[PDB]
């Protein structure tokens, strides 16, 4: 029976797991976010003084391999995290109808926002093709970094290049890797606390699409 | 795009404005009657509500008349204001002709009523049915006043959310001049085959009225027999 | 973006709300009626509905008058309002006049009243089609009255759905002053010859009328012979 | 896109105009009232206010006679219009049947006033519910006028923003023929169980009729009583 | 989208037409009043303006009566509309009853003029807020009339674009029965703390009345003492 | 998105309609009076036309009464129907009180007639403003009438596209009670002050009135002395 | 997105409505007057149209009385019911004065009626503009009424397509009290330097009045002179 | 005979077969779904605790293979299964009628949805064109995968190269695209249980697109 | 409990932080915004007057690094101050009605604005893909460089090529890098200066989307 597998669905996932999650974003996340960009800014300064030259160009730096792999933990997590209220919401759009569609547009309101925040938490490389907003960099920033610092590795290594400019280059790669990882999480907590104020705002709506006491008017 | 106003026709030419307060109707409670040898019953439904409410004025059958008497399904507001003027109207008929003659032209004045104002601008229709029963100097009467004032001389019918399937239990069951109490429960298993599963039908207001004989309603200990 | 109102003209030059009300009339069933020698008559296709109707009240053919009777097509409840004031201009004239004198300007009461609707905003006009049957001073009349007020005096014609079939057989077979039997069975072929394959002709009420005499309705059984 | 005129209805059939007048009459403070052994009270919450107001003024109850009262809750001006016309109506009914004999069709009266403007174009109707009580020839009465006009003859309801909650608790704990104290005490209770969390029942204005007395009003220090 | 019309509701419930025009009156300058020991007096700020002015007509206080007087803020033609009513309204009062023996329904017949045009479309409603205030057969009295038609009657109010600041000194420093004197120096002290830094508190009009005597406004040097 | 209706705030509270009333006065040419010791002027400034208008009919100033008179800047049609109405209402003033006793309320008839139509949909206001100007019973009277309706009885004012400048220049210049002649030659400088660079001043009409005289108008060539 | 309606102010503050009916004045064919010594004249240019039509209704000039008489340009409908009009304006002057006394309010009755049409919704303007011409108490007249209703006397005008070139020449060429044959010759050479190149001055209608005079019209051959 | 033709497709596909298509997704569909993303869970930290050499680019890692192989499977009867319903629902958008649209939007906007959940189901590379959001990866997993490792393969077999971060971007591969694998199964748990709740609650409108019971007004 | 964590949001990043913000950007950042200009002025000329050799490929100009990395450090410093001002706003977007918008349309105009800004602090490369306006290069101003410098000095270096164009390329990249820097510096000022004027005019509406005085109306 049709009641019972949306009965089945809703039950599976309901408003506590929502709001369990949201309380696990108002604490844990944004102090890690916080704690990640700490890491990001002691290792641009790292980064910064210093002077290079053959020699860095052959061993990565492990220290900024594990910031980016922090970060990139840290996206796959609060895409999950942000996957789960989506589908929360997305099992309580009701019937399609011309009208009544009040609280149906809060829910297309606040599933068009976690839109963003999961499209600016989401990976892509600079893809050279959208006249928005360019994103910072998500789930592929380890990815990235490696393909940008192994063609330098590739230039510098072989004999080698003569370069100053390629060497600087490299230089140029890792600090500003690091500068884009503090950018991505300032923005990440922007985005986080604003979904955190749309959902506790809206929740009431966002289970109760709209409310039926028709029996009152209607009899 | 036209289902906006009253008055403006679709290309098929259809008043979809019409057809929505028939829509409305739909949400009420479902209430059914017919005739029999001698006198027409009317059979209501009513889920039960807060017993804070006095009974009295829970009725959706109300007597217009000794000898006139209706139910609605609908909007409540109109519902009041629809049996207020039939009521009015009934007076008027009795005093202009010394008695209510026939019914069918109280039911024509309440026709042409809520026929009006599914024509002009600026006005909505009425979103309730009407279901008028009675003897009169011709005998049992027994109508059904829609929103867009349609009415039509019936032997059985409904309104309401079950409409269509007692009237599809009574188009394959009913036979005429039943004596009184077979009739009630035919018309009885007629509202239960209109319910959904799960559902057990409560008690519903039932009343009649036989040739020579004023209206009474059945209390609810005589409506408890047919459960 | 054209069609919305009554009041405005397409660059062409047309009234398509006016167009929509004759397509509301065209969803209604097919009603027939041709003069002969000294009378008229009238056929009227019914499908055969549930039995709990009283069969009194679905008639499509009325009698406005012993001497003037007409059928609709159409919208059930404008064609009820419109059937109401052909009688009551029928009274009018008769007592302005005497006597019904002359059955056209009962139709012209009827037409200058649709006529009116197609006109002014705020009022939608009325779906109904009506064919005027009837004996006068002058004798068989025999009119039809559209939903912009058009009235035509005919020697056979429908409306309805079928309309443009019936008078497509009628335009190649029928021929006037008929000894009323045959008159009415070379309508019931025109009838016949309007329904879609499979449908089988149910019985239609047909009812008439001779020059010095009033109006009868073929009941049940004399229309069961043609068929 | 429907909920723009007072005219047109959903594919529902709702009328979402008047269903916002509903909820405009939602944002009002509770109050709430009920029938005893020989009459019927009422109870109004008032969270107070500045004590530049002069307290004669802010009274949700109010009398439209020595023995017919009642209480608002929605927008304060058709609040204040509606219980004059609610004086007039009383008056005008008393001088036509020489007393008020029957609270019901001053109700009656308000009722079909608040109704009318929920159908006309042009005109938005009364954000107010009203909760009448008094004493008639029959006994103890007590209404509740909604702005749709939908009346209702209880014996206990509220009003306002808690008024599902108290109809909640009444629904679960009214008993009827308390005497009048013990009456007032349980709906002071009811009205204490629809507030929010922290918030402290301030001293609401409450009032009473039995039969064969007019009414009174307690005053604060008898209210305060039962804090 | 729905702040276009008078009559259309908000879901929420609101009346924003309504709301803007109460946001109208808030563009206008600050007016004050309260009652004392034996009386009620006026106070209103006038930014001065230019010396081609007859000081004559700039006067937001008016005398309505001998024994009533009041004062606006929010449009100037409105307001001008307004008081003319007041004034018409007394002398209909004065006339029917010999004397205006009650404020307060002079302040009704103001109150259900403001209110109508807040309920009809086609009409825009008053954007002016006005305070009444005079002696009747009861006493000092002091009402305000808000665009919506809300009447209140206080001890102490404002109007105008200071009006929460000036309603927020009196509600923590106005003690009742105050001498005359006193009474106008607290109120002074009330418009100076509405103002910005900077702005220097001119001269502004005020008015009183004592029980047994009429009005007077005291002169600007008379004014010019409570500087 | 609200400038549209005349009867709609926007959610600052503004009539943008009535504004744009008022901006279009702003289009008209300058005009400007003042009163001295015992009388009032009226000076306007005429662009010359062409010769071929008979120099009657291109009058700003126009004579209501023997003893009231005024001048219009705005639209020319809705122009002459104010002045037309100015001399109705003095007449009907002067019939039913024997006398123009005072000008003020002629100024009342006519603003009341302006403000009317800043209220009422289906309607725009006049696009117009008037200077009224004469002797009554108090003596010198000087008004304006703005579109709104909104009247102010001044010593000196303009109206037109220079307003703003001549009142600029007459509030620090202007001294009251001058004779005649002096007061006119200051007016004339201060409608000289009004135009743009390169433009020269033609000549103006200008008129008068002393306590106990008529009005006259000065001729061209007594005109053509103050250039 | 305001040139839709009459009755809204641009935020110039501007009518577009009133100027699209002075534009379409403007489609309409050129017709001149003007006064000289002891009377006035009209000049009329006709393009020749179909043999068929009856030279006796083409002509824009129309005796209004024996002693007034004008001409129009612009719609032909409106153009017919506004000298319609003028006629029983003049016949309602003429009866309640005992004669047409003076022009000017034959010219204010048509005004204000073309007025009054610029300032009411669900009203379009007359597309019209009239040039009255005439001989009262007074002497020769000769006004001009445009569509927004403003009039103005003149000692010589035109309307229509040429009347900027016409108002141009007569402008810079126009010398009064010319014996009537002179201003008839000035005239057409006004009229003639109003066309395009290469365009022919057809016969236009020519007609006069003198002091003590009736009209006559300059029948074709007399116009045919001054070709 | 056309309504032959008609009534030929209707019975064909019908909404009994719809219906068994939406009872399969709410059980099995959905624990396969979970199953995937549990093994991509334990292959990623798999992967993760690991350092490479020379020897991990001489073989795949056919475990990964798996996983990609049965992910890719499950894309393609969950677009099949769509694709049924999609067929559904076309068969019986009625007239086109310029009223009378109220269920026909119904049906417009369940194939809306279905759009998404197909579009999101069938594969795509990072196309670099799109300014929405940026599918994970779809029907194309296993073939993506084995590009970009077998591009790395080549530069590090050849002589090989020298970039340390070259290896480390294989390392990268293995873990970024089960980490890839492990998104995508969660919002196609989303989309699908989205789309479950669509159709059990508009299938009554989906299937009559209108009622007619005109011979009541029209007579 | 809701309410608690909304106000521990609002008491975290409230008006003062943003004002201060404000205060900051209307003195210091404008002034740093103009020195870097008048550097780039100065080292553009400095570019202007000199002509290459072989010599000028084998080293990099630390002056033009030392201009582009103060830049760099400007943007990044705007870009987190503008941020701090998005948090600020967002956390104070009330319950999505579908009346009462008036504040609320003020709101997502300033946001808007601040789009505007950061989208044209944020750095990207010559994408070729957008219609609008190219934004002027932004953080990666250093890295552009290196990477458009090192190509050139490549194809110097090697043998090496012997196109004059080429050496006349790479003074190009260094007088026109430099211009750029002038060029986004000049635009930046506009743009800040624009958003202090926005908040400054529009910050009561931006703290209280909507004033509540219903008790005067409803009771």
């Amino acid at each position: 029976k049709r009641a019972a597998l949306i009965q089945n669905l809703r039950d599976s996932y309901t408003e506590t797991s929502s709001f369990a999650v949201i309380e696990e974003w108002a604490a844990g996340t944004l102090q890690e976010i916080e704690g990640i960009a700490k890491a990001a800014v002691e290792a641009h300064g790292t980064i910064r003084n210093s002077t290079y030259g053959r020699a860095q160009a052959e061993k990565s730096p492990e220290q900024l391999l594990g910031v980016l792999q922090r970060y990139q933990d840290l996206c796959h997590n609060v895409y999950c995290q942000a996957e789960t209220i989506r589908t929360v919401i997305a099992i309580r759009i009701p019937e399609h109808k011309e009208a009544d569609n009040l609280g149906v547009a809060v829910q297309h309101a606040v599933l068009k926002v976690i839109d963003e925040l999961e499209i600016k938490t989401l990976g892509s490389g600079e893809k050279s093709g959208s006249g928005g907003a360019p994103t910072p960099i998500g789930m592929y920033a380890l990815r990235e970094y490696l393909s940008a610092r192994s063609t330098v590795e590739d230039k510098l290594l072989g004999g080698g290049s003569q370069s100053p400019s390629l060497l600087l280059e490299l230089r140029q790669i890792d600090a500003d890797f690091m500068l884009k990882v503090e950018l991505a999480t300032t923005h990440l907590s922007t985005m986080v606390r604003a979904v955190i104020n749309a959902y506790l705002l809206n929740w009431k709506k966002l289970i109760q699409p709209r409310g039926g006491h028709l029996d009152v008017l209607y009899r | 795009a036209y289902d906006r106003a009253i008055t403006v026709f679709s290309p098929d030419g259809r008043l979809f404005q019409v057809e929505y307060a028939r829509e409305a109707v739909k949400k009420g409670s479902t209430a059914l009657g017919m005739k029999f040898a001698n006198g027409v019953l009317l059979i209501s439904d009513k889920k039960v509500r807060s017993r804070l409410i006095e009974q009295n004025s829970i009725e959706k059958i109300q007597l217009i008349d000794d000898y006139v008497a209706a139910v609605t399904s609908g909007l409540v507001a109109d519902a009041r204001v629809l049996v207020d003027f039939a009521r009015i109207s009934a007076q008027q008929e009795k005093v202009t002709y010394g008695s209510l003659v026939n019914i069918e032209n109280l039911v024509k004045r309440v026709a042409d009523q809520m026929q009006q104002y599914t024509q002009y601008g600026g006005v909505r229709p009425y979103g309730v049915s009407l279901i008028f029963a009675g003897i009169d100097q011709i005998g049992p009467r027994l109508f059904d006043c829609d929103p867009a004032g349609t009415i039509n001389e019936y032997k059985a019918t409904a309104i309401g959310s079950g409409k269509d399937a007692v009237v599809s239990f009574l188009e394959r069951e009913y036979k005429e001049n039943l004596p009184e109490k077979e009739a009630v429960t035919l018309g009885i298993k007629a509202l239960k085959s209109s319910l959904e599963e799960g559902e057990e039908l409560k008690a519903p207001e039932i009343a009649s009225i036989t040739v020579g004989n004023k209206y009474r309603i059945y209390d609810q200990e005589e409506v408890k027999k047919f459960l």
